[PDB]
């Protein structure tokens, strides 16, 4: 993906996460855990239901039409019918060939961005508390119970609290 | 340690992924798909969404002409009309220049709807009848044509007109016998030659017989062709024959349809589903499918690849 | 609470908008963005502009009978169009016909863009010419389709005509013809001789005999009796041959066929000073839009016909409202 | 979108800034400020006006074609002229369909990497002199006037001679 | 500090860029430069067409249509299978004058099948002479006819009603070519077959043609003021021709082999020669690497789509940024 | 292109790289140096072939078609036999251009992304140890041999090792 975060700098998915497309695991003072973050599984489902929304039980009813087999040999009349029917289908294939090879090419896409999004937010959140270690994953340089997650997690984390215990055990 | 913690984000992976096409990536596996190609028949024809008419040991013409054992569908409509391929004609031979057209027309139509009109035939013998076209097991002729022939020894000029009154157009379906010999020619028709001209303000067909033998089809070496003649409402028709006139008895109406015909093989059922191919219904979820090229109502769009995986779930990466 | 001297807040952002509009995506059904713009063009002008394309107002006439020669359709002599127009209320008042491939004859034609017509002596020897008939009224008297000659027999006989006309152009020929219907066997003898007539119109590559079919046909205009039009194409370095022994309704001349950008359209709007390159049934269209929803029949300039009515392309960003 | 710029981390856009696409707000010490950036509100302009003249005043002369309404019941060539037709525009509504959706999924991802492009290149003028606090702000440490508002605006700010008193105010 | 530091380091990241880009067009830029672009439309035909992967078939001065009839010239082709038939605009007829109603469609069909494999049959023609010839189709030195073709004529002071039979028990369709004489006056009609107008009527189970002959000139052509026309009859497996005629009936000698081919006919008057290619066009043979072209809309094989442009470069490489 | 790196933040392309499309050049204590990254040239070279293989030998076999030029004016059915073919170029026609538009985009783009990923890789990798100048450049706050330069390449560098010898150099 052209952000790469999924099958990127974050190494492989996990299959323990059920509840969620996207989340986090953490390990702190109270042990370790794991939590979806539901509002960035709820952006890539939407923007995948919205592709299906415009495929799926949407064709178009077509009444009498053409004749396309003959069991007659008739030359000039039946050349142009067959030539006309022909061509539809290249067209119409050269088409779903096309609409799924940048769906889902776009799909992979989005759903890369999702990941980047939520990484970004988060690192936004944790200001000069927390390091980027690789893999995904940050070092919070302070001590930070579940509640403190929670509060990471929720969008309500104040770096403000944590500041000066977290440039001391950073640096000097 | 105590005064540290780790916080690690992630995104789901699945064990069993499914492979998808993309633009840069022939193959690539993501955690789920769903399929666009509709590559299934339910091996059967499901009659309880449109009203679908098994033609059985008949084509759509020769029900419209009368061959006797197309009787049961006399007047009856349809939305889609199912030719079998082990259909006969069971009659008279004959031949419909520009059959296509007709067929089509009455495709169209939906509707074999016949009424009567009151001809007057003066000076010929009317309800000709032959081995060819057992009815009981007596000789008859196509239900909706009057083969007139002469009355004692003379066969006049018919010229009979017939108004369309209507605010729809009638469709005439007449004929012209060709026999196969001057022996038959003049015993039927007393002149040497037939001729048979029907007309409106705006169209005309003449046709003339054609004495001679053609193959042996059901005790007969010659034949009758099959012509039509639309006539629109004011409009007014006329025919003029001195000999071999293979007469209309009413008229079909033709509406603006929605039907049609098709040619399958396979058996009808109650089931439900709003698009019809001849190798039977075919689910509509998809939006294409690779069955058939022939289909009717709400289909998926033909296409020559069977299958379509459409990702619906982001790049599957596992674990361990 | 007050701002240390020794720092400074720097915000980076984007515009937005009142008056936001929707428009669809790939992700979202409807989202607002700043600016769109319609690429599909759902509304005429009701007119057609002559000022663009040489616009002919066919009236009365349809091109076919503005090409025979039908009386009131005499002011269309030598025109020319890239577009003709036919109306719905157009009608012939001269003797009935019939065309058969009538739609092909009208193609042809309609895309030449022209009747200039040319005269030729065709020398009709030992028969009565200028047939006329009260079926088709020129002024106060009997006439005929000035582009076509109706010939009869002259005393006793109608002699086997054979007439011939090279083609010594650098342009095709088209020549227009056709052959008389009797309504009855005495009106056969009486105009012809021969009791049934006959006609072979040929090239050295094409031919065409055409038997006539006598009986009685509706009234209409007095007639009971019909033409049948044919018309045959003879190309540069051929040679036209017409050999009939009656019931011959006879070409005056050729027509110029001319390979060009021309043709015709059915509509019942009326036409005016203006300017488009588009045009409709429903009237001129602009064609500042790639697509349009007036009609699928269009001549010139045109947008592309499709089923939409309205197709919003986003012309800004995503619109995000403050409060 | 992709980037999570519009529509994300910058919470909404200014309805009154009027004379530009993008641009800053500030505050210092002489005031607050509003001035927009010409250089990206003018790529994401020329990348709409370049859509827009593929698509505006370009179209096809065409002249004679086919019948398309029709008086008679023909059957046959009547049957192919409406289903040549019928295929013709099915196909050219799915083009047009499909290209509006491209287009605008594409200008709503260009406009917020003119964004987030104009974000990432404040972010490196400023070095370690300054703080995302979020929401698209950043907090700069030194003492920084209207005419060092106006280097960062024209490319021009030089980290150097304010990183000592940077350094020292948020480490301190 | 001129001299670098030995306690710092500098690692700057890069790409390449090349002297010599190409531009390529996109959604945001009509041009942009990048390091490389493959060609994706072939407008370059190789001048001949090439008869290595296809079987090619060089008419020379011959039609298909006269090959298939037996015009004497033509009579190479005897027996002769195509995947694509060439005609060269130069060819010409040189037999009896002729006509063919739906002459295009015959050669369509006879071209599909891509065989003139004519197998004759017994037709026992009862009293009449066979084999007849004109001055007009000259085979060798002598008076002649199309190869295929029985010009039948009287016996004495007799041609009878003719009434042949000729079932079809192999499994293919035989496609039966046959034809009808127009004389140019009834004295000759009379000095050839008896009867004062003729009559052909051919037929099967499901279908029958019956054509009347017209006496008249036509034009002169290579020593005739008379005409055949050629109509053709396809009969299927189980079915059976029927021929009846008092008159004018120009025979077939036998049946063709209908086969559902890969096989066409193409006008071209390029040169054929040796080299390999699969896509042919009147330009001559076009390589088929890419996926679009624009030398020709007529085309034959495995062959690029045509378009109407004339370059489409396809973006092998990042954007071109010179150092 | 839509990341700002290539024609943006990186300010132009190196003519002297000639065994890579993305690359390292680097100044230290043994003097400067040149260096492909192979895994980020790939990437972008393998998309690129498989936009490539999709459409380059796909032509499919055609055979009888109907007739596209004519000698003899006809009418109805030409007329027909015209517009089809008009109608069936039109629509290839359009299909070609917007096809090679949408892949140059975003061929354009996906070089673009692989500038940036290798740039987000090397940030990453360096943790405190460096700054970001600009330009695609680190000034790297330690000695640094070409060794460390090479473990900096080949994704092993690790930077508790130099983090106080450069924290010191920082402040
Ligand atoms: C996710 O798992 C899928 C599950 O498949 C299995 O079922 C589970 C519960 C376990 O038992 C597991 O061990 C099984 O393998 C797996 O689905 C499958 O994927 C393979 C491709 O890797 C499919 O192979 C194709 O099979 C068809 C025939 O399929 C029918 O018959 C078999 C009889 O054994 C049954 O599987 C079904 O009844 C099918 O209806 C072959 O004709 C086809 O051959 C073509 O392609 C190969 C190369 O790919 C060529 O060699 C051939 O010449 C042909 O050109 C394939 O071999 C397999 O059918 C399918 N299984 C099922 C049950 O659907 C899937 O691969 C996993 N996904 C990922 C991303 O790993
Ligand atoms: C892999 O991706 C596919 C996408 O194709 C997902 O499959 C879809 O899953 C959702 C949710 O489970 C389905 O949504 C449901 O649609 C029903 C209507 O029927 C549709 O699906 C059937 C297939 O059996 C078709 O026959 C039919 O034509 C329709 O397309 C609705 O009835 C459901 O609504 C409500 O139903 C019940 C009762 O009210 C409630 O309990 C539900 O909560 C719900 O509100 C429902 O919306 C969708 O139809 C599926 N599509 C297909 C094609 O099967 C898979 O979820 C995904 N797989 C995994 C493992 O993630
Ligand atoms: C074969 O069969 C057809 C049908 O039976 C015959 O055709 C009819 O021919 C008659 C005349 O022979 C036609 O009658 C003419 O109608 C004209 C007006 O028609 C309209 O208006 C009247 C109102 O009165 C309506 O009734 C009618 O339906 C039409 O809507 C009149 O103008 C004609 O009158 C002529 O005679 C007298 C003077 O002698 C005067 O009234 C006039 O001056 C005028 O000269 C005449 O009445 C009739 O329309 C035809 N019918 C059809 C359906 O075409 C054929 O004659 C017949 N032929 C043979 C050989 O058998
Ligand atoms: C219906 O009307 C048509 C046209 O009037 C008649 O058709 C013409 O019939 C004549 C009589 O046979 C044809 O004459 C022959 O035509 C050939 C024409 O080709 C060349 O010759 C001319 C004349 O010298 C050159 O000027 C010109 O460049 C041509 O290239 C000639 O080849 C014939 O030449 C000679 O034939 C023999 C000797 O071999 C002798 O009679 C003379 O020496 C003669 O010159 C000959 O002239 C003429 O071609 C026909 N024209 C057309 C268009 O077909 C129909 O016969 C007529 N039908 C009836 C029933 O009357
Ligand atoms: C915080 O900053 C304000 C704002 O003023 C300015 O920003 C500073 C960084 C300085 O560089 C200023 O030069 C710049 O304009 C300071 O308020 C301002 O203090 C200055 C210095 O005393 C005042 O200028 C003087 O005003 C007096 C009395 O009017 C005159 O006698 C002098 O000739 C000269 O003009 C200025 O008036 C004053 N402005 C206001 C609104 O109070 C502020 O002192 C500073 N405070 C701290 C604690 O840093
Ligand atoms: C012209 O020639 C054909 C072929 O010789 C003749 O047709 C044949 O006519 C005979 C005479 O009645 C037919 O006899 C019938 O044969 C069928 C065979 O199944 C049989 O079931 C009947 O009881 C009857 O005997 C024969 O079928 C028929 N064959 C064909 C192909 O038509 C025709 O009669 C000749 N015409 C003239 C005027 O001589
Ligand atoms: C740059 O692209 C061109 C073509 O897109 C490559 O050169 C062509 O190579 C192909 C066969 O490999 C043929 O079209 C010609 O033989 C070559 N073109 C010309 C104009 O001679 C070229 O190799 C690519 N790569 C580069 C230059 O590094
Ligand atoms: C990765 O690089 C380490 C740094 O030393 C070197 O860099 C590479 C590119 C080679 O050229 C070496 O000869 C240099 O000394 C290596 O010490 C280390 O072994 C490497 N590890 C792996 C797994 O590649
Ligand atoms: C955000 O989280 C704060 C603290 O984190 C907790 O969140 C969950 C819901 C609890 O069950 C405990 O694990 C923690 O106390 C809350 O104080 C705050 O109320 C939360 N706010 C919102 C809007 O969710
Ligand atoms: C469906 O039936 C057709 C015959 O109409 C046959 O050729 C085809 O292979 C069948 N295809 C299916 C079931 O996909
Ligand atoms: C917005 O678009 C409209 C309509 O497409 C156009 O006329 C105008 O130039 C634009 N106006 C503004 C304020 O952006
Ligand atoms: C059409 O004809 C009628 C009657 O002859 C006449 O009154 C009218 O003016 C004509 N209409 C036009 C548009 O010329
Ligand atoms: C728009 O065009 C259609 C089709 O020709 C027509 O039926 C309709 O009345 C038109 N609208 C007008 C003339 O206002
Ligand atoms: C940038 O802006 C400053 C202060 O606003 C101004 O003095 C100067 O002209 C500009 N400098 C450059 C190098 O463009
Ligand atoms: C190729 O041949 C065609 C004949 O079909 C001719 O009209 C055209 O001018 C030529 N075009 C080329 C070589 O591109």
């Amino acid at each position: 993906g052209i952000f790469g975060a999924i099958a990127g700098f974050i190494e492989n998915g996990w299959e323990g996460m059920v509840d969620g497309w996207y989340g986090f695991r953490y390990q702190n003072s109270e042990g370790t855990g794991q939590a979806a973050d539901l509002k960035s599984t709820q952006t890539a489902i939407d923007q995948i239901n919205e592709k299906l929304n415009r495929v799926i039980e949407r064709t178009n009813e077509k009444f009498h039409q053409i004749e396309k087999e003959f069991s007659e040999v008739e030359g000039r009349i039946q050349d142009l019918e067959k030539y006309v029917e022909d061509t539809k289908i290249d067209l119409w294939s050269y088409n779903a060939e096309l609409l799924v090879a940048l769906e889902n090419q776009h799909t992979i896409d989005l759903t890369d961005a999702e990941m980047n999004k939520l990484f970004e937010k988060t690192r936004r959140q944790l200001r000069e508390n927390a390091e980027d270690m690789g893999g995904g994953c940050f070092k919070i340089y302070h001590k930070c119970d579940n509640a403190c997650i929670g509060s990471i997690r929720n969008g309500t984390y104040d770096h403000y609290i944590y500041r000066d215990e977290a440039l001391n055990n950073r640096f000097q | 340690n105590n005064n540290t913690a780790t916080l690690c984000l992630g995104h789901h992976a699945v064990a069993n992924g499914t492979l998808v096409k993309t633009i840069t990536d022939d193959q690539i596996e993501v955690t789920n798909a769903t399929e666009l190609v509709q590559s299934i028949s339910m091996g059967k024809i499901c009659n309880n969404s449109y009203r679908i008419l098994d033609g059985r040991n008949c084509t759509l013409i020769d029900a419209m002409l009368g061959d006797p054992h197309c009787d049961v569908f006399q007047y009856e409509n349809w939305d889609l009309f199912i030719e079998r391929s082990s259909a006969f004609s069971n009659c008279y031979p004959y031949d419909i220049p520009d059959y296509a057209s007709l067929r089509s027309i009455v495709a169209s139509s939906g509707t074999l709807e016949f009424t009567a009109e009151g001809f007057t035939w003066t000076g010929v013998t009317q309800n000709g009848r032959s081995g060819a076209c057992k009815r009981g097991s007596a000789d008859s002729f196509f239900s909706r044509l009057n083969w007139l022939t002469k009355s004692g020894n003379s066969y006049p000029t018919l010229n009979v007109t017939m108004p369309n009154n209507k605010n729809f157009d009638k469709l005439y379906i007449w004929g012209i016998h060709h026999p196969s010999s001057n022996q038959e020619q003049t015993k039927l028709y007393i002149q040497e030659s037939g001729r048979v001209t029907v007309s409106t303000k705006r169209s005309q067909q003449t046709i003339i017989p054609n004495i001679g033998s053609r193959p042996w089809v059901r005790g007969q070496s010659g034949r009758i062709s099959i012509y039509w003649t639309i006539v629109k409402p004011g409009d007014i028709l006329m025919i003029n024959s001195n000999g071999n006139l293979v007469a209309p008895r009413g008229y079909f109406k033709l509406k603006t349809g929605k039907s049609s015909v098709m040619r399958s093989d396979v058996p009808i059922d109650i089931c439900v589903s709003e698009c019809i191919t001849p190798n039977g219904s075919i689910s509509n979820e998809k939006p294409f499918q690779n069955v058939n090229k022939v289909t009717y109502g709400k289909c998926p769009k033909y296409i020559r690849q069977n299958t379509l995986k459409l990702a619906t779930g982001m790049r599957n990466v596992p674990e361990k």
